[PDB]
């Protein structure tokens, strides 16, 4: 319906066309929970080798 | 001219960043050993094609990117491709084993290994910017290192990066292709991760691809690399206004401005026409009104969904060829009144426009016939909310009975970041319901 | 380079063994000297998965022979393909277990186990980036069944962070007549679910009555059997040691096969099933492999799957074939037999084709599933098992190598737990 | 073998029609969330279409048209009348209707047509004096809509009495339109009353409410047969001519108008779907559209032939096996 803002060059040509009108954690955090997963592993792997010295 | 920095992450992201440079070469006339006759300024430039590659005194015209995997074998293929020549080493990182499709090992075990050096790497590609715009970020949701990896950096980006912007092409997984029965919960994982730090990121479901290459290419059981040049078609199509002289999408942030009114809503719809065999025997070939309303066939979708049940928040249209305005917007008011197409009531139903005059480049001995036109779509559509729904319901199925949730576990990974990041899926789901609802 | 290490334990463990090694070094080009002679780079792109380069450049089976009596030592050296092993990775004694778990495991085993640890380090140490271990043993007898899985925890023990992979014969009186065969079997079960990734039942029971009944064999002799296990090795292990995109390592693989930690006991099967000599002159369609390879009669572990439910799957087709038919017949087999896979785990079925085929077929497809009716093997055992211990007969045998009752009864205990857990997964 | 699932297990014509396919031999039904189905009988509300299409190997239809639902609430079927340019505001065979919400809408408009024969329908309750009923509404939770009732009905004789004809259509995943040859007279069994309107007896037709608060005909159904004959000697014209033919036009054009929104032609799954659609003959023979259910019950008498024609024209079309009963509607 109605064309706005024509721009042209050599490379081509852009416009919009209306047909209606309407009707985060620091570095330091990210080290805490990086850490405590890895705390969670050591601590896994830590009960198995225990258990496999029984 | 502001730079624009890639990062590529798995196997997925890495094999579909080859296809995209080698696209982006022949569209600017860059040869495999990275020199560009053409570009007459020797050394250095300011011009648009500047933002994707950095220049040596030697006239080497060398991709701003990086790639990086946990293991090594892909990005080897890369080191020693035909386009070696065009990376210098230390762009390209790997690792000795992989997350073994676990987000866990990706994100948490194998990633803390490997993050601070890769954002070393990118770090140095930073400070040779005059002006970085940001980052596009290409990965897929279902391997160890697309999705868990990628999650870490992201976060990491923006803590260093914390004005820059992050776009994003994200494969998202098909069983017809895919590679582990655990891809559900890894894509669920890094999206409910990855969300408040991507600004725009565009999905390309698997199936979709592998089925516009069965039927419109005859490709009996395609490939990877069929697949992968279909998609830096799309990619390349995305990123055109970034690479060239024009006025429409020209910057990251504009990605934004015209796709994106709601921030977590964030994934626009591509749709893209036309798609032709190259052993076809001539197809008669296809006017702007008829690719024009091709963008409005699932069928032609990177993702199956149906548009027609759901509402639209902004819509652009990229053509590459012989096109001029009036005939797009003669395409246009046809297409209004054949389609049911429904903006939300806060939105003008409206159309921004963007024609590069160069045709489609098409990889030679590829599966793609030269068109003298063609067009991508990005509509932010609330149907694309169907593919959140099947991925979800099929965490849930496993979930419920918690499938494979000790491989996680097992990796210091707790089963609560499972419900939680659920949880935040089922808010996004709700989310686009609440903008589509007018029925 | 992700290498894997291979032990060898006792007269089944190293007959089986020293089979699958004579079958993958011919697909690979390795002739028994150790050097290559082969078409395909195809051959040599995995090829140090399994084998070490030295210079000469020949390829030493990255493999470990063990044995607590000579005998299949020996037997193995003037075997065919009995000069690749590295000399030094022959590892044995002079006592024999005597069919007995405990001195495998307690005794005889103890006094063998770090000598072998000496030989896994050097291989390991070796590594650039180590996959872990496989085994071959039976668990019938004393040295594969009693050593083998103490060689299990304590590797386990110095490599806790790796996978751990068996191939495990299970005893059948279809076969054999020593009567403490349910015995050690238990014992060492209780010692595979806690310590392995992933275990291959191989089950004499299945291997005989393919044997017998299908290929006409009247007078079946353990090279009849153990041709059928060497395929299966070979069929399993073909997407370690060939370029592919799915189950490419061992881990990987324990990802996708692997929902419940101790339900990690997979029903092997192989088409299309032959003798040895029995020339093969039409090869299988497409179809006809995979409606062979679900078939009851061509598993490994003498379970119908009928009876319980898929939890996983993996198919891996060889040979020159359709990929397209290959996609379209794998569908049909789950699309028309929906209930018998797990509706709580979605496309739990994955699919490889490897071009290179095996020795003498042209097509030839291996299945690895995942089924409770698993349970039917476990419990077999089971009834055997319990007819003896409730009136403790033989038992003497073990206590006089120093074991208690107490624990007979908690690896019975073990086993009956890890049977019902299967079922609660075939109901749910 | 052919795999369907059930996920409405109310429906009684959907009953029938998978007793029907279970004796085929080709076909078998599966657990109601097993994904791997050719063909699914879905629920009544919050159908997972999203879930549709997207299984390898499996060619998927299900027995629902997503967006039909535009026709099936009486809300939403006035709003499509009144702004689709294919119906019109000129739309001579609907009655005049208001959409109204209990304090977007049009709660005003629907006085302003009044205060210029003012006699409207709104758990029910009729009235000519709008300031009352404005309050049933109020009072109520639900989006009410208001109407002209009907003042001067087909009465059938011997007994004064008011009916409402339901007429059966199927579309299929071709979206051709199918009308079952068999419709039914829902009767009023007691006489009709012009004066005080809001005594819900002889005015409200539908079946339920007349085995409660009420002979001619056995269960106040008439057939076909029976109401042809009624009509060629009463009034001297047939029901194919004076009825069906208004019927038939009426069918088609809301049909064709929504088949943009919600047809499945070029859809990665298809679908089917079966209208119950209810109209009106007035004094003058001319027919009114009332209402389109999405979920119709059918006639006791009918179930065998119809659920059978559903096998044979939506599920057998798609899926083969080893005159007909409906008028197909050209377009
Ligand atoms: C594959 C390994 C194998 O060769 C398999 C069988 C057994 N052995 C050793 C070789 C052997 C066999 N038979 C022998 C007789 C004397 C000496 C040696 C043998 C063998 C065979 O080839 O038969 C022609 C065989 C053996 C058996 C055998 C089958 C068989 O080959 C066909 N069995 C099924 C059992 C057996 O118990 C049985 O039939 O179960 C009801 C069977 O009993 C009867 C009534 O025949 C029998 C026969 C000696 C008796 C007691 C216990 N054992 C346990 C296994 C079983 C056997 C074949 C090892
Ligand atoms: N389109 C496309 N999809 C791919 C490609 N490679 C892998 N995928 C898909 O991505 C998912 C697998 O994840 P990958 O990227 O391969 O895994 P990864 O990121 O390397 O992580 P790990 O191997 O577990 O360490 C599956 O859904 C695949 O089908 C590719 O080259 N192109
Ligand atoms: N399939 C197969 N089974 C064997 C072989 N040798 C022995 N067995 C079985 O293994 C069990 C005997 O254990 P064995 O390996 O001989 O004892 P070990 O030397 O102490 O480990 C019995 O179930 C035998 O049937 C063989 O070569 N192949
Ligand atoms: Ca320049
Ligand atoms: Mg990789
Ligand atoms: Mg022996």
């Amino acid at each position: 319906m109605e064309v706005i803002e024509l721009n042209k060059c050599t490379s081509g040509q852009s416009f919009e066309v209306i047909l209606k009108p309407p009707s985060d954690p620091s570095l330091e955090e990210i080290q805490k929970k990086l850490e405590a997963a890895e705390e969670r592993r050591k601590y896994q792997e830590a009960e198995l080798l225990k258990h496999l010295a029984e | 001219m502001r730079e624009c920095i890639s990062i590529h992450v798995g196997q997925a992201g890495v094999q579909i960043g080859n296809a995209c440079w080698e696209l982006y070469c022949l569209e600017h006339g860059i040869q495999p050993d990275g020199q560009m006759p053409s570009d007459k300024t020797i050394g250095g430039g300011d011009d648009s094609f500047n933002t994707f590659f950095s220049e040596t005194g030697a006239g080497k015209h060398v991709p701003r990117a990086v790639f990086v995997d946990l293991e090594p074998t892909v990005i080897d293929e890369v080191r020693t491709g035909t386009y070696r020549q065009l990376f210098h080493p230390e762009q390209l990182i790997t690792g000795k084993e992989d997350a073994a499709n676990n987000y866990a090992r990706g994100h948490y075990t194998i990633g803390k290994e490997i993050i601070d050096l890769v954002l070393d790497r990118i770090r140095k590609l930073a400070d040779q910017c005059t002006g970085l715009q940001g980052f596009l970020v290409f990965h897929s949701f279902g391997g160890g290192t697309g999705s868990g990896f990628t999650s870490l950096l992201m976060e990491r980006l923006s803590v260093d990066y914390g004005k820059k912007s992050k776009l994003e092409f994200s494969i998202y997984p098909a069983p017809q292709v895919s590679t582990a029965v655990v891809e559900p919960y890894n894509s669920i994982l890094t999206t409910h991760t990855t969300l408040e730090h991507s600004d725009c990121a565009f999905m390309v479901d698997n199936e979709a691809i592998y089925d516009i290459c069965r039927r419109n290419l005859d490709i009996e059981r395609p490939t990877y690399t069929n697949l992968n040049r279909l998609i830096s078609q799309i990619v390349s199509s995305i990123t055109a206004s970034l690479r060239f002289d024009g006025a429409l999408n020209v910057d990251l942030t504009e990605f934004q401005t015209n796709l994106v009114p709601y921030p977590r809503i964030h994934f626009p719809l591509a749709t893209y026409a036309p798609v032709i065999s190259a052993e076809k025997a001539y197809h008669e070939q296809l006017s702007v009104a008829e690719i024009t309303n091709a963008c409005f066939e699932p069928a032609n979708q990177m993702v199956k969904c149906d548009p027609r049940h759901g509402k639209y928040m902004a819509c652009c249209l990229l053509y590459r060829g012989d096109v001029v305005p009036k005939d797009v917007n003669a395409a246009i008011a046809t297409i209004k009144t054949k389609r049911s197409i429904q903006f939300v009531d806060w939105c003008p139903t409206g159309f921004k426009v963007g024609i590069n005059y160069q045709p489609p480049t098409v990889v030679p001995g590829g599966d793609l016939a030269k068109v003298q036109r063609a067009v991508c779509m990005l509509s932010n559509t609330t149907a694309i909310a169907e593919a959140w729904a099947r991925l979800d319901h099929k965490f849930d199925l496993m979930y419920a009975k918690r499938a494979f949730v000790h491989w996680y576990v097992g990796e210091g990974m707790e089963e609560g970041e499972f419900s939680e990041a659920r949880e935040d899926m089922a808010a996004l789901e709700k989310d686009y319901e609440e903008v589509g609802v007018d029925s | 380079m992700r290498e894997i290490v291979h032990i060898q334990a006792g007269q089944c463990g190293n007959q089986i063994g020293a089979k699958f090694w004579e079958v993958i070094s011919d697909e690979h080009g390795i002739d028994p000297t150790g050097s290559y002679h082969g078409d395909s780079d195809l051959q040599l792109e995995r090829i140090n998965v399994y084998y070490n380069e030295a210079t000469g450049n020949k390829y030493v089976p990255r493999a470990i022979l063990v044995d607590l009596e000579p005998g299949t030592m020996d037997s193995v050296r003037s075997g065919p393909f009995g000069q690749i092993f590295r000399p030094d990775n022959f590892v044995f004694g002079q006592s024999g277990a005597g069919n007995n778990w405990a001195k495998g495991h307690y005794t005889e085993g103890a006094e063998l186990v770090d000598s072998v640890l000496d030989v896994v380090r050097k291989e390991s140490e070796s590594c650039d980036c180590l996959q872990g271990f496989q085994l071959t043993h039976s668990l019938g007898g004393g040295t594969g069944s009693g050593m083998g899985t103490l060689l299990i925890s304590k590797i386990r023990e110095e490599y806790p962070d790796r996978i751990m992979n068996t191939f495990s014969v299970m005893p059948s009186p279809k076969v054999s007549d020593t009567v403490v065969e349910p015995y050690n079997a238990t014992l060492s079960v209780h010692q595979l679910v806690e310590n392995t990734d992933e275990t291959y039942c191989i089950d004499n029971e299945a291997l005989y009555d393919i044997c017998f009944r299908t290929l006409k064999l009247t007078t079946p002799t353990y090279g009849d059997l153990n041709h059928l296990v060497s395929a299966t090795m070979s069929g399993v292990t073909t997407c370690l040691r060939f370029p592919g995109q799915l189950n490419a390592d061992l881990r990987k693989l324990a990802v996708n096969m692997v929902p419940f930690p101790r339900l990690h006991f997979f029903m092997p099967g192989f088409a299309p099933l032959t003798s040895r000599g029995s020339q093969q002159y039409r090869a299988l369609t497409v179809p006809e492999l995979t409606q062979q390879m679900f078939d009851s009669k061509n598993m490994m572990a003498a379970c119908d799957p009928r009876h319980g439910r898929y939890l996983t799957v993996a198919a891996i087709f060889r040979g020159r074939m359709s990929m397209k038919e290959v996609d379209e017949q794998m569908l049909n087999v789950q699309n028309k037999n929906s209930s018998y896979f797990v509706e709580w785990i979605p496309n739990n079925v994955k699919t490889a084709v490897c071009d290179i085929p095996p020795r003498g077929l042209k097509m030839s497809a291996t299945f690895i599933g995942n089924s409770t009716a698993i349970q039917e093997l476990f419990k077999r055992i089971s009834e055997q098992f319990t007819a003896m211990f409730r009136r403790k007969a033989f038992l003497h045998w073990y206590t006089g190598e120093g074991m208690d009752e107490m624990e007979f009864t908690e690896a019975e205990s073990n086993m009956n737990d890890l049977v019902s857990e299967y079922q609660q997964y075939q109901d749910a | 073998m052919y795999t369907f699932v059930v996920r409405d297990e109310n429906s009684s014509v959907y009953a029938e029609v998978s007793r029907l396919l279970l004796a085929t031999g080709q076909w078998k039904r599966l657990r109601k969330d097993n994904p791997r189905f050719n063909l699914m009988l879905g629920e009544r509300n919050r159908l997972p279409f999203g879930r549709l299409g997207h299984e390898p190997g499996l060619v998927q239809l299900v027995n629902y048209y997503r967006g039909a639902d535009k026709l099936c609430r009486k809300a939403s079927l006035v709003k499509l009348i009144k702004t689709s340019p294919e119906l019109s505001e000129s739309c001579t065979w609907f009655p005049e209707s208001y959409v109204i919400y209990p304090t977007t809408d049009e709660r005003e408009v629907f006085l302003a047509a009044y205060n210029r024969g003012n006699v409207w329908i709104a758990g029910i309750l009729i009235s000519s004096e709008a300031s009352e009923l404005l309050d049933f509404i109020d009072e109520q939770g639900q989006v009410h809509v208001i109407q002209k009732y009907l003042e001067k009905p087909l009465l059938l004789e011997p007994g004064h009495r008011k009916f409402d004809i339901r007429s059966w259509v199927l579309v299929d995943h071709l979206y051709n339109i199918y009308l079952y040859r068999e419709g039914v007279l829902r009767t009023s069994s007691e006489p009709y009353n012009s004066a005080n309107f809001q005594d819900k007896t002889c005015h409200l037709t539908n079946h339920c409410i007349q085995k409660e608060y009420s002979r001619y005909e056995e269960g106040n159904e008439m057939f076909f047969e029976e109401f042809n004959q009624y009509l060629m000697d009463a009034l001297n014209t047939t029901l194919e001519n004076s009825i069906l033919l208004q019927i038939k036009h009426i069918i088609r054009s809301c049909l064709m108008c929504i088949e943009p929104a919600i047809s499945t032609k070029h859809l990665h799954y298809q679908s089917f779907q079966l209208f119950g659609f209810d109209f009106m003959v007035d004094e003058e023979l001319k027919v009114w559209l009332i209402e389109v259910n999405g979920a119709p019950a059918c006639a006791q008498k009918l179930y065998a032939e119809l659920c059978q024609g559903i096998v044979d024209v939506a599920i057998s079309s798609v899926f083969p096996l080893a005159t007909s009963i409906f008028i197909k509607l050209h377009h």
